[PDB]
Formats: C-alpha cells, sequence, structure tokens
C-alpha cells in the first residue's frame, strides 16, 4: 500500500517578465527588476526649487554686452542652470567677435 | 476580532497579572501567536513571538503560551511601566491575512486619586460684540482620568450647546478635559448666573461666573 | 540599526486618496516583508496588506482588497501604502512595521512612527482668538475659536513666557471645526505691571495673530 | 526637479537612465542601452 | 539550469507554493500541503538583495559627461573632447549590461543550486527510510505523521526512532 | 571541474561518440553501440552560440583611434591626447582578454554540468532497476533491449513495467 | 555553498585537519586519525594561485596619471584633463573592485565544489559496501584496515574483493 510521501519544489507564477543571459535570451521568470529609466517630462525645470536663466532668443554674448533685443535680461535674479539655443538670433548685433568667449563661458559654469 | 482578548486588566507593583486571547482553529489553533505592547500616541513594540519566543531587549517577566486556540501573555512581578495597551496577533488561513485581538488596557493599582481643578471663563467682550458668546471651562489635574460634566443656567441643567472633550493624559500622569457652553449673548443676558459642574468619584467640583 | 520613518501628517476630503511613505534608513529592508497596520481612534491595529519586494509578494487583507495599492521602491529603500475613496471611517493612524524575515507571520518588529490621516470635508479656515480676562496667583488665556484643520500653536509673550502655561487639546465641534483655549498661571501681583500676549499661528489658513490679555 | 536634461526632466531612484548625457542635478548614470533588467526571481516555466 | 534541478529532474514550479521560493509538498493520513523552507528562501533573498546592491554601489562613480564649447579653430580639442566623452559612455554602457547579463546567469543558477541542495538535505536525513522516487518527491517506508514531516522541514528528522519500522516495510516488500 | 563528470566519476572521453557532445554506450543481447543524447547537446551548442554572439554584440561599440596632429607648441594637448587614446586602448584589451578567460572557465564547467546532469537524468529514471558501477556506467537488474534503452535515452523509461523482474534478480543477488 | 558541502551536509570544518585543505578522517580496531587529501588540495592551490596571477597580470597595463599644467585662460583644457584623469581612475577601480568580488565569489563555491567531489570520489567507489550515514561520513558492512582505507583515499578501493562480506553483513542487518 502506497506510503506517505514528501516532495521538494520551488515557486512557479503567471509572470510574463523576460531577462537575458550570457547563454539565453529571453528567460520568462518569476520576478525581476527594471534598473534603467526611460521617461523624461519633456519640460525644462526648475532645480531643486531654483529657475534657470533661459535665453531665450539671446546668446551669452548678446546678453552680458547688452543687445538690446536683449532687454529681458537688463537684470537677472540668481539662477541654477543656464539654457541657451544651438543658434540664438539676438548676439552680436553690430557685427565682431568676442575675445576668449569660450573661455568665458567656462567661467559663467561656476556662477 | 477574530482574536478576543478582555478590556482590561489590573495588578499591583509586583503582582502577576496574565492576558487571555482567544481564537479559532483557522488562527491560534493552526498558528503561531505575537504579542504587542502600545503606549498611547506610540507605535507597538513586538513583546512575545512564536508563541513564548521574547525578543532579547525584552524583560524576563513578561512570558507568552498556547494552548488548543488559546493564549496567554504574563508579566510576572507587575511594574507600573507596565502600564500600556496589549495585542494578541496571528496569521490566519482562512481569511489569508494577519488578525488581531481587540487589545487589553492594563492599568497598574495604587496611584493617589487627584481631584480637578476647575477654571470657568465667562464670555469676552470681543466676542459678544461678535454677536456670539461662549463658555470656558477647563479641568485639571485629576486621576483617575474620567469625569463627567453638568452646565447649569441658573440652577437649570442646560440641553444644549455643551461640547466637551475626550480626557487627556498631562505631563504629570494626571488628566485634563475641557467642556464647551455656547450660547446667543441673549441668553447670557437672559440669565444671572451660569455654572460648570465637574463631578469626579462621586464628588463635584463647581465654579460659576455672572453677566 | 534600521529605523524606519514615515511621512508627514495628511488632512483629506472625502473620496480623496491619500498615499503614505515609510523609508527604511540606516540600512535596507528590501529583504524582509514590510506590513501597514491601522488603528481607528480608540480601536484596534488592524493589517491592511504587506509587501516584500525582492521576494516578489504584495498582500492586501480581504476587507481592504480593491480599494488599497501597497508598493515598494528598492532603490530608495521605500514602501508605500495608498488607500483611495476616502471616508470618515479611514480616519486613524497608519503604521509601516517590518516583520523578522521574508513573509507576513513573523512578528513586526520594528516599526514607523506612525501618519495620522484625518478624513473631513471641512474647508481650511483659520481661528478667530478672543482673549480670557482674570490673590497669590492668576489665570488668564486665550479662546481660539472654529479653526480648521489642526494644529494651531500659541505661544506667551513672543516665546519669552513658558512657565505655567497649559494649552488644551482642542475639542471638535459638530460643525467639523476646532476650538481649544491656552491659560497661563502668574503672579497676581504681576497684573498691572507685565503685559501678556498669545500669539495664536494657525499654518494651514497661513494665520498668524497677537491678542492682549488684560484685566 | 532634481534632475535636469536638455530634453526634458527626469524623476526617478532608478541607478541608469538612457535620456541623454549631459545632465545637471541628482541624477541616475546615463547609459546607452534600451533596456537593462536584472533577474530577482525563479526561471517560471509554462 | 548548471545544478539539474529546475526544470529537471523536478520537472515543473509550483502554482501553489505562494509562502516561499523552495519548498515541500507532502501527503499522509492527515492530509497533505505545501510548505516554504524558509531558511532556504531567506537566505537566498539575502544574496539576491546584496547583489542588486552591489551592482548599484559599483557604478555610483561612473562617468560624468560635461558641456564644453570651442570655436572654429579649435576643432581638434573639440573631437578630442567628443571621442573621450563618447569613449567613457561606451565603457559604462559596456560595464552595466555585461555585468547585467553574468549576474543574470548566476542568479537563475543560484535558485537551481538551492532547489538541489534542498532536496539533497532531504534525500540525506532520509537515507534507506524512504525510497526516491525520481521527480524530487520521496516515499516513506514507515508511517510520517505532521510532526514528523515538520521534522523532516527542520533538519530534525531522526533515523533511528524509525529505522526498525521502515527496514521492516522494505523486506516485506523486497520478499514480495 | 566543478561538476566532478568529465575526468572525475567518468575517467575520459569516447573518440567514438562522434555525433553528439554528451551521450550513451549500451550492450545488450542484441549487441553494443555508441548513440548521442541530441537534446543535451543541442541545448548546450544553443548555449555556446549565444555566448559567442553575446561577447561580440557587446564589443560591438568600442573605442577607435583617430590620427590628430599637434605643433612643437602644443605637447601638452598631444601628450593628453595618447594618454586618452592609449587609456581605451588598455581598457578595451583588458575587457577582452579578461572575459575571455572568464567566459572559457565558465564553458568548460557548463560541459562538466551537462554531462552530470545526463547521468543523474538515467540515475533517477533507473533507481533500484540497475546498479550503479561508479564509472558512469548502470549494470541493469533487468534484461534491457534496444527499445527499453531508447526509452532510457529519451526519458520515458517504464520503471513500474520492470520493477517486478528487477526484484526478482536483486533479490537473487542479495540472498547469495 | 552553491555545491552544498561545506556547511551543508558536512556541518563543519576540522582543526585537525592542517595537512589539506580537504581529507578524511577514520576509524577502526587499529585506531583513527586524519589524512589529507593531497591531490584536491594541490589541484585546488594550483587554481587558487593562477587565479591570483590572472588577476594581477590583466591589470599589468592600466592607466597611469600625469601631472599637466594650465594657465588661468586654458580652464576648459584644464577641465578636460581632469575629467580624462579621473575616468581612466573610476574605470579601473571599478574593475579592481569588482573582479576581486566576483572571483572571491567563485573561490569560495570553488572549495564547496572540491568538497563535495570528493565525498562523491568515495561514494563511487564504496558503493553499497558501505552504508551513508548523511553527515560526510561511511560506515563500511565489512572490516576495513588501515590498508584499505589508504585504497579508499588513493581511489584504488577494490570493491569486489570485500563484496561477499559486505554482502552478508547488509543481509544480516537486513534480516534483523
Ligand atoms: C495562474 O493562473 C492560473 C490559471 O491558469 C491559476 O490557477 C493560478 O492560481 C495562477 N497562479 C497564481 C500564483 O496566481
Ligand atoms: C526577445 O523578444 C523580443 C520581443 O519582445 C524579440 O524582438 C526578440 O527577437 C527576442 N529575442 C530572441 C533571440 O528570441
Ligand atoms: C522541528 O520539528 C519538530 C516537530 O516534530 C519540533 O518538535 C521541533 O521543535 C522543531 N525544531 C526546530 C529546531 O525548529
Ligand atoms: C522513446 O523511446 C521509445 C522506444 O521504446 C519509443 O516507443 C517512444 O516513441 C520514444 N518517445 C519519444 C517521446 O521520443
Ligand atoms: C593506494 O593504496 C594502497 C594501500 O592499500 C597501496 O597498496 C597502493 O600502492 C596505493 N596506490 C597508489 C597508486 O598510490
Amino acid at each position: 500500500d502506497p506510503g506517505d510521501q514528501i516532495c521538494i519544489g520551488y515557486h512557479a507564477n503567471n509572470s510574463t517578465e523576460q531577462v537575458d543571459t550570457i547563454m539565453e535570451k529571453n528567460v520568462t521568470v518569476t520576478h525581476a527588476q527594471d534598473i534603467l529609466e526611460k521617461k523624461h517630462n519633456g519640460k525644462l525645470c526648475d532645480l531643486d526649487g531654483v529657475k534657470p536663466l533661459i535665453l531665450r532668443d539671446c546668446s551669452v554674448a548678446g546678453w552680458l554686452l547688452g543687445n538690446p533685443m536683449c532687454d529681458e535680461f537688463i537684470n537677472v535674479p540668481e539662477w541654477s542652470y543656464i539654457v541657451e539655443k544651438a543658434n540664438p538670433v539676438n548676439d552680436l548685433c553690430y557685427p565682431g567677435d568676442f575675445n576668449d568667449y569660450e573661455e568665458l563661458k567656462h567661467l559663467l559654469s561656476r556662477i | 476580532s477574530a482574536l478576543t482578548q478582555p478590556p482590561a486588566v489590573s495588578g499591583t507593583p509586583g503582582q502577576r497579572v496574565t492576558i487571555s486571547c482567544s481564537g479559532s482553529d483557522s488562527n491560534i489553533g493552526r498558528r503561531s501567536v505575537n504579542w504587542y505592547q502600545q503606549f498611547p500616541g506610540t507605535a507597538p513594540k513586538l513583546l512575545i513571538y512564536s508563541n513564548d519566543q521574547r525578543p532579547s531587549v525584552v524583560p524576563d517577566r513578561f512570558s507568552g503560551s498556547k494552548s488548543g486556540t488559546s493564549a496567554s501573555l504574563a508579566i510576572s512581578g507587575l511594574q507600573s511601566e507596565d502600564e500600556a495597551e496589549y495585542y494578541c496577533a496571528a496569521w490566519d488561513d482562512s481569511l489569508k491575512g494577519a488578525v488581531f485581538g481587540g487589545g487589553t488596557q492594563l492599568t497598574v493599582l495604587g496611584q493617589p486619586k487627584a481631584a480637578p481643578s476647575v477654571t470657568l471663563f465667562p464670555p469676552s467682550s470681543e466676542e459678544l460684540q461678535a454677536n456670539k458668546a461662549t463658555l470656558v471651562c477647563l479641568i485639571s489635574d485629576f486621576y483617575p482620568g474620567a469625569v463627567t460634566v453638568a452646565w447649569k443656567a441658573d440652577s437649570s441643567p442646560v440641553k444644549a450647546g455643551v461640547e466637551t472633550t475626550t480626557p487627556s493624559k498631562q505631563s504629570n500622569n494626571k488628566y485634563a478635559a475641557s467642556s464647551y457652553l455656547s450660547l446667543t449673548p441673549e441668553q447670557w443676558k437672559s440669565h444671572r448666573s451660569y455654572s460648570c459642574q465637574v463631578t469626579h468619584e462621586g464628588s463635584t467640583v463647581e465654579k460659576t461666573v455672572a453677566p | 540599526q534600521v529605523q524606519l520613518v514615515q511621512s508627514g501628517a495628511e488632512v483629506k476630503k472625502p473620496g480623496s486618496s491619500v498615499k503614505v511613505s515609510c523609508k527604511s534608513s540606516g540600512g535596507t529592508s528590501n529583504n524582509y516583508a514590510i506590513s501597514w497596520v491601522r488603528q481607528a481612534p480608540g480601536q484596534g491595529l488592524d493589517w491592511m496588506g504587506g509587501i516584500s519586494p525582492i521576494f516578489g509578494s504584495t498582500a492586501y487583507a480581504q476587507k481592504f482588497q480593491g480599494r488599497v495599492t501597497i508598493s515598494a521602491d528598492i532603490f530608495s529603500n521605500t514602501a508605500y501604502m495608498e488607500l483611495n475613496s476616502l471616508t470618515s471611517e479611514d480616519t486613524a493612524v497608519y503604521f509601516c512595521a517590518r516583520h523578522g524575515n521574508y513573509y507576513y507571520y513573523s512578528g513586526m518588529d520594528v516599526w514607523g512612527q506612525g501618519t495620522t490621516v484625518t478624513v473631513s470635508s471641512a474647508s481650511t479656515k483659520g481661528p478667530s482668538v478672543f482673549p480670557l480676562a482674570p490673590g497669590g496667583t492668576a489665570a488668564l488665556g486665550c479662546l481660539v475659536k472654529d479653526y480648521f484643520p489642526e494644529p494651531v500653536t500659541v505661544s506667551w509673550n513672543s516665546g519669552a513666557l513658558t512657565s505655567g502655561v497649559h494649552t488644551f487639546p482642542a475639542v471638535l465641534q459638530s460643525s467639523g471645526l476646532y476650538s481649544l483655549s491656552s491659560v497661563v498661571t502668574v503672579p497676581s501681583s504681576s497684573l498691572g505691571t507685565q503685559t501678556y500676549i498669545c500669539n495664536v499661528n494657525h499654518k494651514p489658513s497661513n494665520t498668524k495673530v497677537d491678542k492682549r490679555v488684560e484685566p | 526637479t532634481k534632475c535636469q536634461t536638455p530634453m526634458g526632466a527626469i524623476n526617478s531612484s532608478m541607478p541608469f537612465h538612457n535620456i541623454h548625457p549631459l545632465t545637471i542635478g541628482e541624477c541616475p548614470k546615463y547609459v546607452k542601452s534600451n533596456r537593462l533588467v536584472l533577474a530577482t526571481g525563479l526561471r517560471n516555466s509554462p | 539550469g548548471l545544478f539539474g534541478a529546475i526544470a529537471g529532474f523536478i520537472e515543473g514550479g509550483w502554482q501553489g507554493m505562494v509562502d516561499g521560493w523552495y519548498g515541500y509538498h507532502h501527503s499522509n493520513e492527515q492530509g497533505s500541503g505545501y510548505a516554504a523552507d524558509k531558511e532556504s528562501t531567506q537566505k537566498a533573498i539575502d544574496g539576491v538583495t546584496n547583489k542588486v546592491n552591489s551592482i548599484i554601489d559599483k557604478m555610483n562613480t561612473q562617468f560624468e559627461a560635461v558641456g564644453r564649447e570651442f570655436n572654429n579653430l579649435e576643432r581638434r580639442i573639440e573631437n578630442l573632447n567628443k571621442k573621450m566623452e563618447d569613449g567613457f559612455l561606451d565603457v559604462w554602457t559596456y560595464n552595466a549590461e555585461l555585468l547585467v547579463l553574468m549576474e543574470n546567469e548566476r542568479t537563475l543558477d543560484f535558485h537551481d543550486s538551492n532547489v538541489k541542495n534542498l532536496y539533497d538535505k532531504v534525500r540525506l536525513q532520509l537515507r534507506d527510510n524512504a525510497k526516491e522516487l525520481g521527480n524530487g518527491c520521496f516515499e516513506f517506508y514507515h508511517k510520517c505523521d505532521n510532526e514528523c514531516m515538520e521534522s523532516v522541514r527542520n533538519g530534525t528528522y531522526d533515523y533511528p526512532q524509525y529505522s526498525e519500522e521502515a527496514r521492516l516495510k522494505r523486506e516485506e516488500i523486497s520478499s514480495g
């Protein structure tokens, strides 16, 4: 007559989450942990409560020399970071050059 | 519920006190019991686990046991600091969830009675001008922590606008309460005397104000 | 030694949702179950459910199934409880507590400090404050009327007078508003000399009132 | 936000992100990956 | 898997085992049911918890790109800057993707090892007081009530207590 | 090796087993011969194929040196450029050599694991219907013709079918 | 550990075993004592020796920081230089810390594997001439004097020599 039994076994569930290993791909597992953030909010925000200086159509040169199209920036409050467009239209209105400009922009990166 | 405990137990310093916990087959019957101690306004503390096991930080005067579908917590040598609420708990295999008893309040006997100090403030002039009137009755320094409050209009009992707080424990381990009487400035003028009556263990403390 | 630190008190209107956090500091709790247990005023402990985030388990009490969501962020060592469709039956202190191991059977040995959630349809309203006018010693105070929600802070003489001060717990009226009284006991000789002012601060309405209390 | 990138801000406790390399603030670490998932549980077969 | 247990000699997992990663199912006169092995479960959780932390801690100081600007006659240093920043971002992308694939391989084999070792823990307590069925189960040659089953699950099974009952039964069977 | 089979309890490999990496040799009244275990062989091939691909894929974006020139008064940036390019070439040389030694260690143990698990797959089907000889072989207590051998190799061996014949033979032997 | 032997079925180590990492303890009419398994010990030492060398050899060419100076209007290249040097020092710090944690995990499991394989080497020589006790020990069904014990320890145990003595004893026991 059949005897009492004990069996050894392990957890299963209805998970369809998958992970990859070196020898195998798309291995279905009971539980896994995503560690990569892929989302953002698409906006430029205050950084820990401090608003950035957003130069809009002005360059740093336009701001600091005071291109008169840059009057939004005649005095600017404390900022957390500065945002500049790739090719601001309000820059050196009277044409010319600004000596050691990139070095100045580097200094600005710590002010 | 699911687990059932006496609402109250008491003892004197050094006495042995026990607190029972009745369950069913689906919990205490087939699962381990944990006990928790809780002082008012603070989180519970684990006192016993697995029926009879004691965390290293818990005094050895605390012990637990389990028989059948029942459990018991024993406190040998009661100390004053043991006055607290006690909860039993177990997993329940029918509810598939953790369950708790309703709690037992342990009182350590022997603390001296203290009669209530009363202060009664009449409506302020400012408030009358705002067309309201409030009688403020402040009760303090009583023990045990349970009073009842009667308000007297002249000598008649008021049956309206009385709002009284629950008793609360003061820093000095005695209790405080407060009761508020709300009247129209006309009702405040309409009578010659108002009185707050605080009865504490049979004896009644009185104060009175006149408009 | 791990401590569990919960988020602060919440005041919610009926039908809303509340999400309370429990941060494990001084070490992780990710390898343990954490439960959420609530305690309604004057009532006993009641299990809501729990989570054991590496193990991969989330469990719920049948009586809250569907209304509560429990979750965890293993990277910030934080567990959360969100309770939806709030009514006054949910006014309670909510605790998080860690079990002795990865599951919910073991005794809960580390507890958070608790988070009070108060559910009410009352609207935020700053207090109206009235003086309570006064031998050896005298009693004078301030009546702090018809405010919502808790709390109010009361000081005397801009914090300079602390002795003999007794601020009583508020009464909650049937209107849904609170009122409290603060009374100070002082020498009656010191009455036609020292001035007595109570300062009442009610942050939620940004109310700040001083009130002079004269004989 | 506590973490800003030129494309948008990040609110996350993930150790890594793939939004843009040039960030400021308290940010996850940038990688080029489209997917990073750690196993915790067991193989789960049909 | 490397250890031959999960989807190996034990054909599949149990949807019914919810309170542990590894555990037991028993059947005797008193009835049948699941029970977790909480010790091996907790050990494995602790290991995976540490693994996750280790991975994140070691990546805690990695390369942070910084905007730098250059004019039209600094193209060489502009290009060096770009290659340098890209170079580190590729190194760190590789380190993260590779570490995750390597550790994932090890985590799934770790579970298989844990199941195998649990099976052997039971096998070496029972010895010839039970028959190995070949599918992760043992059939006892003696009656094994709930307290006896619990002694197997907690590593206190008392072989001498049952050895004569089992010998009689083994002999009955072997005698035919 | 870690799993104790290859050059372990199985003393050596078979030059005669050409159509699988792991497999069987049988002998019965009908004759003797080799047969591959095609399932474990294919699984292992698939794993090694993926391994090779993984290694190459993860190295697909690594550092590319670019010629840059500097004049005689740009020696500092010339030196920074050289260190930067050399620095990445050393990182990537390390990553490749190390990955190959680590994965080679794992591949040879993977084969050992596969042989061990094949042996156990047979052992747990046969149970006490055969004697373990200790050298990778089993001696049956019942006659096992070619269809029976094939049932062992394909995991469908029917223990109950042969258990009485084996019991009689085990008893004959044990009775002396 | 992954292989279930060290602090597994073998409850603890032996302070008395000083001349090997793995070995045996025997007891017979002649007395009792420890003896190293020198072959498995030496193999493991050789492996760990190579491991240490491999780790150091692969780190032999790693990044060397060099002082470079810049004036007050070369802040951009000064910053690029700092990031570049720091960047490599972080890569190499990661490579060293991670390699050490990974290899440490593998070394402790390697020892566990070696103990398990030693136990199985004895188990598969003895077969049913001895009883497995479940704790790392075997109890012989035949007398096993010092030369016989040495044949077990050196892999030359002669099963046929003792099989009849063991059968008689196994039958005495099984007959009760
Ligand atoms: C998975 O789904 C099946 C139905 O196919 C159900 O029987 C089982 O309980 C589910 N498993 C769990 C753990 O919920
Ligand atoms: C893994 O799954 C994805 C779909 O989510 C698929 O595109 C990819 O081909 C799969 N990989 C392999 C190798 O099966
Ligand atoms: C193990 O199980 C048995 C049940 O038979 C019990 O008596 C014993 O207390 C348990 N021991 C431990 C160490 O948990
Ligand atoms: C396995 O082998 C037996 C030979 O006896 C055969 O009858 C059966 O079809 C085979 N089954 C499978 C699943 O290949
Ligand atoms: C192994 O041990 C036996 C002792 O009985 C001895 O006769 C023999 O020489 C040894 N053989 C080897 C290969 O060391």
